């Protein structure tokens, strides 16, 4: 019930021979998973949490220059030494000057100069690492119950809470009256965290790239240090100025925080103020159906009367939620919850809320369905008095078509060979167009990485081109694909 | 400038909305259009420069729009 | 941001030295190079474009540099 | 001589009373007081409405977040006028003395 | 273009473009920013909140 009002929202339909389903959960959407027999369940990755992370660099972002010193030699006679210069503290410029008689040298030549002043770092933008043994998933399995507060209600008193980490391959959540709930979820395979760094930056992080971190043209130190003074690409904050071949100066370079914050564009920002909590990424679990059972299974219809409580409702989805109470003597009994067509002959709606039976006389069970497109009755009650309920679903069957194509696109836009396995159940064909998915991924990461939308639109169009200009049809078609493939891309990256 | 290697490319891109997604979608793009209106001169030399260079018209286009991208940006 | 135009072709030009004109010389050069080594993946896909639309060796050489200059930047 | 500031622009800013209005679907943006507020930096979107939301009917409600702006730093841009300009020259021949 | 402590004589034009929020300069009290967006970010990731 949890998903219903959710606009990335996934229905998974089905279990594979052993009744289980591989399912992956993103952030920000959920999953509500379908089976014949099975309860509706929905699942939601609320929360990544990372664990004791170890600082891999610190990064100086503001800095402040002190004690500048200089030493000047005359012309020919070498360099100026300066005692700051053996401290590394100091961030110190040899240069020349023009000399003579005037400011006390007996030649007149370029005389060598040196300016010295201690480099002092005041704000820092420490990136942290945390290895994958210490990654905490959350994962919340609230059933479709149908109960009256559990309709998209985030609060989770009634959804099951499951903490899933490497260190245990195996969950189990038992759901009250559903049985036993049982998820084998890849923590390790999800973000790789070993290639990433957990960057925090004066109250805000951000989830980067290992190898972009380590390209930061900036003083850092190592991350061991203690000491925090030998920062060692400290030219990256200071000028050393000599304007008109007369005097050498040192300026420190102003504060880097808002140049910082234009570099992370791209970067998804996390939460590191307090646990290092992540709000981004997916998980890929292996659903077991194997102990759901129905619940209210069991149980006698109700053949009382019903009333709506609260108006049919469509979701995002073209799946309605209606909400109904019972007045009846067998309180705990099942709904009779039929859509039929106009003349009452065919069954065309799927109950998504599968089995609705009122635990209680006086609870209003709401319930969500898949209405056919078009006209349709849904029937609540048995014949005595039975609600007879019109609606109407507005869209097409072509154009359900077009956009569980789109969807399927950009899940395989988000995540890569991951999206084989969303709603895979074994499968021949599953397993071979993930492996197509895996090598046509790798080579086009490798042609693509560290380039933005745009520059993915001029070549794919430029691609496109070429292969509408080729003289062979196989080359011609193959180029088409990749150029068109490009140009998806490209318009469906970022954020 | 750190600003100048952002974070785009890195290739961890999930569902979930990125730093300045909605403000740097279009930031390039709008530079190299007010450094085109600021800088005509050097548009009409770059168009004059790939029309000679390209043989076709999708050179000649192609070489006028890399030039007038890269021009901004060094600058 | 402000750091993406960074004041350059302004004219306004001395004697004196600038401000940050040691660095700011080289370090454009210096990034792509970075970004070229960093990304070795699409400097190979770049010289096969620019191989396939440059008729000559000339135009080939200028778009594979117009390319491999434009692609870090203009992210 | 007598420099005039044409512009005052800020570097550093800060965020402070951060407001929101939230509208249910098909019903319109929603309105903030302090959008017609010139010291507020507003801006429109739109999040998942339902049920759950207290809202009923399930679908993409505009939301509306305002704060407040304050410049802590500021760079002026002065301009002077060409007729108060100052040129100091030093005209010193070559006598072989000194002062 | 003074920005503290540090002058530098600058384009006019350039200056007039620079992408950060400005006030006209006869301003005695702030509290009309023009270009306030160029300063802050909007994030409203997924759909729940901005
Ligand atoms: C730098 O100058 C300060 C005075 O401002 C002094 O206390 C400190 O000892 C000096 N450090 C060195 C290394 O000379
Ligand atoms: C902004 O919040 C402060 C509390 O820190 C309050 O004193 C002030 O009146 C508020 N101004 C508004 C809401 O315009
Ligand atoms: C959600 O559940 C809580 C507790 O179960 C309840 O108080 C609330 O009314 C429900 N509906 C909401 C929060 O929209």
């Amino acid at each position: 019930m949890r998903c219903i009002g959710i606009s990335n929202r996934d229905f998974v339909e089905g279990v594979s021979g052993g009744s289980w389903v591989d399912i992956v959960l993103e952030h920000g959407s959920c999953v509500t998973t379908m089976a014949k027999n099975k309860p509706t369940l929905d699942f939601e990755l609320i929360k990544t949490e990372a664990k004791h992370p170890a600082t891999l660099r610190k990064y100086c972002i503001e800095a402040k220059l002190t004690n500048t010193t200089t030493a000047s030699r005359c012309p020919t006679q070498g360099e100026p030494s300066l005692n700051e210069e053996q401290d590394k503290r100091f961030v110190c410029k040899h240069s020349m000057v023009d000399r003579g008689w005037g400011n006390g040298c007996g030649l007149f030549g370029k005389g060598g100069i040196v300016t010295c002043a201690m480099f002092t770092c005041k704000k820092n933008m420490e990136g942290k690492i945390v290895q994958p043994e210490n990654l905490e998933y959350t994962i919340v399995i609230t059933p479709h119950s149908g109960e009256e507060n559990a309709v998209g209600n985030d609060t989770g008193k009634h959804g099951k809470e499951i903490k899933v980490t490497p260190q245990s391959s195996i969950t189990e959540a038992e759901l009250t009256g559903y049985g036993t709930v049982t998820m084998e979820c890849s923590p390790r395979t999800g973000l790789d965290f070993n290639e990433m760094v957990l960057l925090q930056m004066e109250n805000k992080a951000w989830l980067v790239h290992r190898q972009w971190f380590l390209d930061l043209p900036l003083p850092w130190l190592p991350g061991a240090d203690t000491q925090g003074s030998n920062w060692i690409q400290k030219e990256t904050l200071v000028t050393f100025k000599n304007p008109h071949a007369k005097k050498q100066d040192v300026v420190v370079l102003g504060s880097q925080e808002g140049a910082m914050h234009t570099a992370l564009t791209g970067a998804t920002e996390i939460q590191m103020s307090s646990g290092n909590l992540l709000f981004t990424g997916h998980l890929k679990c292996r659903l077991r159906m194997d102990k759901l059972q129905l619940k209210g299974m069991s149980y006698s219809m109700c053949t009382g009367k019903f009333k709506v409580v609260k108006e049919i409702a469509e979701t995002q989805h073209g799946t309605i939620v209606i909400r109904v109470q019972y007045e009846g003597d067998g309180s705990p009994c099942k709904i009779p919850f039929e859509i039929m067509d106009l003349e009452k002959r065919h069954v065309l709606g799927r109950l998504i809320t599968v089995n609705p039976i009122v635990t209680e006389k006086d609870s209003p069970v709401n319930i969500e369905a898949e209405p056919p497109f078009g006209d349709s009755y849904i029937i609540i009650g048995v014949e005595p008095g039975q609600l007879k309920l019109s609606w109407f679903k507005k869209g097409s069957s072509i154009g359900q078509m077009f956009e569980t194509t789109m969807r399927g696109a950009k899940r395989m836009a988000i995540l890569g060979d991951t999206a084989w396995d969303f709603g895979s159940l074994g499968g021949v064909f599953t397993s071979i167009g993930k492996a197509l998915h895996q090598v046509f991924g790798a080579i086009y990461g490798a042609a693509f990485s560290g380039v933005s939308w745009t520059m993915k639109i001029l070549i794919g169009v430029v691609i496109t081109w070429i292969g509408m200009n080729s003289r062979s049809t196989s080359l011609s078609v193959s180029l088409v694909l990749v150029g068109v493939v490009t140009l998806y891309l490209g318009v469906m990256v970022q954020a | 400038s750190v600003a100048l290697v952002p974070h785009v490319g890195m290739g961890l891109e999930t569902r979930t909305e990125t730093w300045m997604s909605s403000e740097g979608a279009w930031k390039h793009a709008q530079r190299i259009e007010t450094w085109v209106l600021r800088h005509p001169g050097f548009t009409i030399m770059a168009a004059i420069l790939a029309y000679t260079i390209g043989t076709t018209y999708f050179q000649r286009v192609l070489i006028f729009i890399l030039l007038t991208a890269v021009a901004p940006s060094m600058t």
